[PDB]
C-alpha cells in the first residue's frame, strides 16, 4: 500500500489532519493504512475510520441519487454511462471497507463495543451494495447484511446495555435496512419502537462520555416512527 | 425525506 | 488522454450531469477533454468550465488555509508533510488549468468576453499558485498574475461596458489580487472603488441576460471596501 | 472574513 512506510502513529495524526481539513479521501486512506498495520483500533480511531468512509460514501451515494432520479425521469446513453462509472466507483469503496473488515478487524476475540461496531459496519457496507444491486446479486447482498446486522444484534442484547450508542446506532441502522433494502416496514417499525422504549425504560444506563450520541439517536429513532406511520 | 440512519459525530 | 474517445457533446452533456450531481473533479474532467477536441468554447461552456475549476481548487485551498493555520500555531513532521501534500496536489490543478488556456484556450481572435474570460481566469489560477508559493518563485507568479489581469483589463476597458459580468469579475479578482498577493491596499481600494463608481454611472447599460450577476459583484466590491475601510 | 473574489453562479 502507499501508506506501507508510514509510521502507524503519524498515519493516525494525519486522519486527525484530514478530518479537520475536510479532505475526507485522504482520511479514509491514511485510516485504511493504520488498519493494515495489523493492530486494534481504540474507540478514538474506529471513529476516525467510520467518519472517513461513511463521509466518502456519502458523496457517492447522494450523486448516484442524483443520476439514478434523471436516468429514470428520462425513462441517447450519456446518462446511464455516467451513473454506473460512479456506481463502480461507490462499489469499489464499499469494496475496499468489507475486505478491510475481514482481512483485519472482524475477529473472535476484543471488546464487544469492537466487535458489535464492526459487524454492524459490515452491515451498512453491504446495505449501501444493495442501494445500487440487481438480480443475481441484489438477494445474495441483502442477506450478507442481514446476516451480519443480526449477529450484531445478538451480541449488543447480550453484552450491551440498551442506551449504548454502538447497540442503538446498530438498531437504527437495521431498521433502515428492514424499511428500505427488504420491504418489512412492519419489522423496521417494530425494531425502532422496540429499541426505542428499552432505551426509555433503562435510561440510567447513559454513560457519562457517550449520552449525547445516545440521546441523539433516540430521537432518529422517533423520527423514523413518526416518518414511518 | 427518506430514512434517517447514524450519523457521522465528532 | 482519458476523454480522447468521448464525443464533444457527451462530454459536455456528461460535464451538467455532474454538475447537478456535485462531482465537480468528474465535472473538470469532462471539461477538460470537451477543450481538448480543439473548437471554440460557448459562454454557458465556458461558465461549466470555470465552476467545475474553481470547486476543484476552492476545496483545496480551503484545505491548504486548515493546515498553514495549524502549522503555523505549532511554530513532528506530519503537519508540514501533510500540507504539502495537499499543496502539491492544488499546484498540479493550478497547472491543468493555465496549460487548458495557454495550448487551447487563450488566442489573438474571437469575442473580446472570451478573451478577457481567460486571461482573467489565467490571473485567478497564477494568483491561487502564488498564495502557497515561496521566494525565487514566488515574486515571479506574481508577475504572471498581474500581466494577464492587465492585459485583460486594457481589453475590457476598450470592448466592454462598465457593467458587464466579466469586466466587473475580473475587477473584483484584480483588486483582490492587490489586496492580498501585491500587498497594494492603495491599488485595490483605488479600483474596486472606480470599477463600482463606473458602473452605476453606466448603470443602464445592464443586459437583460446578465444584470443579476452584475448586480451582485457590484456588492461584493462593496463588501471589500467596506472591509478595506 | 478575508476579501471576497467572484463566486461560482449558475
Ligand atoms: C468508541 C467506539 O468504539 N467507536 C466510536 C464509534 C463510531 C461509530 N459508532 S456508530 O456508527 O454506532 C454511531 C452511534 C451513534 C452516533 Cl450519534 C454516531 C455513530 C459507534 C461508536
Ligand atoms: C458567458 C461567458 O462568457 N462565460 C460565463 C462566464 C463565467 C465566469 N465569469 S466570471 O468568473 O467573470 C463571473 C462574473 C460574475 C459572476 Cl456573478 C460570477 C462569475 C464570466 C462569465
Ligand atoms: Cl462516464
Ligand atoms: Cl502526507
Ligand atoms: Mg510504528
Ligand atoms: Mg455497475
Ligand atoms: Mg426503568
Ligand atoms: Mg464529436
Ligand atoms: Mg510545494
Ligand atoms: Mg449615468
Amino acid at each position: 500500500g502507499a501508506m506501507g512506510s508510514m509510521e502507524r502513529a503519524s498515519l493516525i495524526q494525519k486522519a486527525k489532519l484530514a478530518e479537520q481539513a475536510e479532505r475526507y479521501e485522504d482520511m479514509a486512506a491514511f485510516m485504511k493504512g493504520a488498519v493494515e498495520k495489523g493492530e486494534e483500533l481504540s474507540c478514538e480511531e474506529r471513529n476516525l475510520l467510520s467518519v472517513a468512509y461513511k463521509n466518502v460514501v456519502g458523496g457517492q451515494r447522494a450523486a448516484w441519487r442524483v443520476l439514478s432520479s434523471i436516468e429514470q425521469k428520462s425513462n441517447g446513453p450519456e446518462v446511464r454511462e455516467y451513473r454506473e462509472k460512479v456506481e463502480t466507483e461507490l462499489q469499489g469503496v464499499c469494496d475496499t471497507v468489507l475486505g478491510l473488515l475481514d482481512s483485519h478487524l472482524i475477529k473472535e476475540a476484543g471488546d464487544a463495543e469492537s466487535r458489535v461496531f464492526y459487524l454492524k459496519m459490515k452491515g451498512d457496507y453491504y446495505r449501501y451494495l444493495a442501494e445500487v444491486a440487481t438480480g443475481d446479486d441484489k438477494k445474495r447482498i441483502i442477506d450478507s447484511a442481514r446476516s451480519a446486522y443480526q449477529e450484531a444484534m445478538d451480541i449488543s442484547k447480550k453484552e450491551m446495555p440498551p442506551t449504548n450508542p454502538i447497540r442503538l446506532g446498530l438498531a437504527l441502522n437495521f431498521s433502515v435496512f428492514h424499511y428500505e433494502i427488504a420491504n418489512s416496514p412492519e419489522e423496521a417499525i417494530s425494531l425502532a419502537k422496540t429499541t426505542f422504549d428499552e432505551a426509555m425504560a433503562d435510561l440510567h444506563t447513559l454513560s457519562e462520555d457517550s449520552y449525547k450520541d445516545s440521546t441523539l439517536i433516540m430521537q432518529l429513532l422517533r423520527d423514523n416512527l413518526t416518518l414511518w406511520t | 425525506q427518506r430514512s434517517t440512519s447514524t450519523p457521522n459525530v465528532h
